[PDB]
């Protein structure tokens, strides 16, 4: 059973918790949110893809290092009506190098969500994004609505697929066994 | 966002025994606020990469106008008290070289305590049924090690072991099967310790049917300072064994990257039932009410007043006036960067506990606990290697011998290389009464720090007390539903 560590950076209220409740749970709601599990296909192969949530720890800037570690993918959101989450995007992808500290730093998978599209008073531009994410490696970037369920399956598809490629970079390389669950 | 007025519990430090409360709390409904005036989690039960580590050597190296006139405030500690004694001793080139420790420095997670999990326990039971055990990942420890005259050896650890020991004659195989069949039942044969109740586990053993040399092993390996009573000792031999085999030979495991993540998981159970989380941020006093004497607010070190109910707060934290009668005890600690194991073998990656009694009374028995590159808490090619005891004098004092005869600091000429040294100790203020501090409000709760003993359950009990004062007739960190 493949395992695919997923964690969703970004500021509060842009909408982490609601895109990952919409993809596993295919549900929005109007308390309790932690981590998912998801059988997923990826090209033909079937993984476990585990959804990890802040629970709130960023709204005063406190993550932890602990959440961090082993991620196979950064997922870094945005809310299209608000300008202010999306500057400080490269402020979390800064962080999430610092705390994983993860093997080739440069080539680390992060996709981009624009969330909120479903909203009729968008401020930051499809093309401004999609070039910051180009400037950055060229990050794969979504729109996506997790309320009208839009683009959500679909941007998740990526993540699978990157996330898999990174685990699998990082089993080649790693010489020790399984560790111990209780 | 901006910080809610009033909470139902205040949580002050992020160490071990604060997590587990504050995650018991807000698991039951309370509505809680964790603060440490740090900017990562754990306080003195924190890891640190090896540049962090480095970062937190060097430190150890008005809110009046508020108050009302039916108002009191106990100011809170403004500067962290319990480390003492620091030494760094840098012994590689500044194969392996100090250049190349700095740069895979995030392969480090070294932690300022060093404690096992016992495989049956307080912490791990508590961790499989809040199932804060989802958060992390576990080793075996491989090996139990000992002094044999100047060398150190792997000492028998299960039945296949005894079996092939060629180090035990067939007298003393049967000695020790029939001892410790005892001491896993022992409350069933009063008798049979009673008249030894009131001497010292070690007098005790004197009258058994068992050789110096297994009286010996059976004090220092599986009991494991010297005045210990009887009972205390059985106690001690049939947790042992009972812990053999439930995941591993040994009755230990290591948590993966430290036992620094520990703490954090217990607070991520506190976030996901809705606690509010603010590192980097202290807090200046507490506001008590002049008539009733409870507390009834705080001041943080921005000038917001908040409300709660209840107030934990670790005891770092509390002023040197609220502390002038306690008495603390002290941890002497040293922490290793080595080349090679203490006992070289074929498969490397063991992670092992030594045991170093001491060589002369007055001073307390050393405990040497070795990680292997796989616990990711070094980078590959080192260990790291943790000694620890209660203090006597100054860590270095208690420790150098014990690192002296284990290693070499010399690149040129059997001893692995020692790289990097260090050592410090720690404040132990486990087991102190209330009463100790001084005129501290009923709804204000007293955290220890790290205590001194292999395992956890001192900041498991404690916890656990607290709970139960807080959140009367309600489930201790029952699973998530
Ligand atoms: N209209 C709209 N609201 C959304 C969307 N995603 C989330 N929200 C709402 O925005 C708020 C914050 O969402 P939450 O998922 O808790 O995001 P978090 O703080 O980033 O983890 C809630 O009031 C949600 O109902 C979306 O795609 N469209
Ligand atoms: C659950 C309780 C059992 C199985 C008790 C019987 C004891 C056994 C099978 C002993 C395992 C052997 C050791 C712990 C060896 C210790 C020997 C030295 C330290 C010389
Ligand atoms: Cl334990
Ligand atoms: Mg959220």
């Amino acid at each position: 059973k493949v395992l695919l560590k997923v964690i969703i950076l970004g500021d509060s209220g842009v909408g982490k918790t609601s895109l990952m409740n919409q993809y596993v749970n295919k549900k929005f709601s109007n308390i309790g949110a932690d981590f998912l599990t998801k059988e997923v296909m990826v090209d033909d192969r079937l993984v476990t893809m585990q959804i990890w949530d802040t629970a709130g720890q960023e709204r005063f800037q406190s993550l932890g290092v602990a959440f961090y570690r082993g991620a196979d993918c950064c997922v870094l959101v945005f809310d299209v009506t608000a300008p202010n989450t999306f500057k400080t995007l490269d402020s979390w992808r800064d962080e999430f190098l610092i705390q994983a500290s993860p093997r080739d730093p440069e080539n680390f998978p992060f996709v981009v969500l624009g969330n909120k599209i479903d909203l009729e008073n968008r401020q930051v531009a499809t093309k401004r994004a999609q070039a910051w994410c180009y400037s950055k490696n060229n990050i794969p970037y979504f729109e996506t609505s997790a309320k009208e369920a839009i683009n959500v399956e679909q941007a998740f598809q990526t993540i699978a697929r990157n996330a898999l490629k990174q685990e699998t970079e990082v089993e080649l390389y790693n010489e020790f066994p399984e560790p111990i669950k209780l | 966002d901006n910080l809610p007025s009033d909470f139902d519990v205040i949580v002050i430090g992020t160490g071990l025994p604060e997590s587990i409360i504050a995650a018991a709390c807000s698991r039951s409904g309370q509505r809680v606020l964790h603060v440490d005036s740090r900017s990562y989690y754990g306080g003195n039960w924190a890891s640190f990469s090896f540049s962090g580590l480095l970062s937190w050597l060097k430190e150890y190296q008005m809110w009046q106008e508020q108050i009302l006139e039916n108002e009191e405030a106990i100011p809170l500690s403004s500067k962290d008290k319990t480390i003492q004694h620091v030494e760094v001793f840098c012994y590689a080139s500044q194969r392996i070289t100090y250049s190349q420790i700095i740069k895979e420095g995030r392969r480090f997670n070294i932690d300022l305590v060093s404690k096992l999990l016992y495989s049956r326990g307080l912490l791990i039971d508590l961790l499989i049924k809040s199932n804060v055990s989802r958060y992390a990942e576990f080793k075996n420890i491989t090996r139990i090690l000992a002094f044999r005259e100047g060398t150190v050896e792997q000492v028998p650890c299960s039945r296949a072991d005894v079996f092939n020991s060629k180090q035990l004659t067939m007298v003393e195989k049967r000695m020790l099967m029939k001892f410790l069949t005892f001491c896993v039942e022992y409350e069933e044969h009063p008798d049979e310790y009673r008249a030894y109740e009131g001497t010292t586990f070690s007098e005790y053993l004197k009258t058994q049917k068992l050789t110096p040399n297994l009286q010996y092993f059976v004090l220092h390996s599986i009991a494991m300072e010297t005045t210990s009573c009887t009972v205390d000792g059985l106690k001690a031999t049939k947790k042992f064994l009972q812990c053999l085999g439930r995941y591993g030979n040994t009755p230990f495991l290591f948590p993966l990257y430290g036992q620094g993540e520990l703490p954090q998981c217990f607070c991520r159970m506190c976030a996901v039932f809705g606690g509010i989380y603010c590192l980097r941020h202290s807090v200046q006093c507490l506001v008590v009410d002049k008539e009733s004497r409870k507390c009834k607010a705080v001041i943080d070190q921005f000038g917001q007043r908040i409300i709660s109910k209840h107030f934990i707060i670790e005891d770092s934290y509390l002023s040197e006036n609220t502390c002038s009668r306690v008495q603390y005890r002290q941890i002497s600690r040293a922490v290793l960067i080595t080349d090679g194991s203490v006992l070289r073998t074929d498969a490397d990656q063991q992670v092992s506990i030594l045991t170093v009694p001491a060589e002369e009374p007055g001073s307390f028995a050393v405990r040497v606990i070795e990680l292997c590159s796989s616990t990711m808490t070094c980078m590959k090619g080192t260990y790291l290697v943790h000694l620890t005891c209660m203090s006597s004098k100054t860590a270095r004092e208690d420790l150098e011998r014990v690192v002296q005869k284990l290693f070499t600091p010399y690149t040129e000429i059997e001893k692995p290389r020692l790289l990097w040294a260090l050592y410090f100790n720690m404040r132990d203020s486990s087991d102190i009464s209330r009463d100790c501090y001084n005129d501290l409000p009923s709804n204000v709760y007293v955290c220890s720090g790290p205590d001194s003993g292999l395992g956890n359950d001192n900041a498991v009990k404690q916890a656990e007390t607290l709970f139960q004062q807080i959140c009367p007739n309600e489930d201790f960190c029952p699973a998530p539903p």
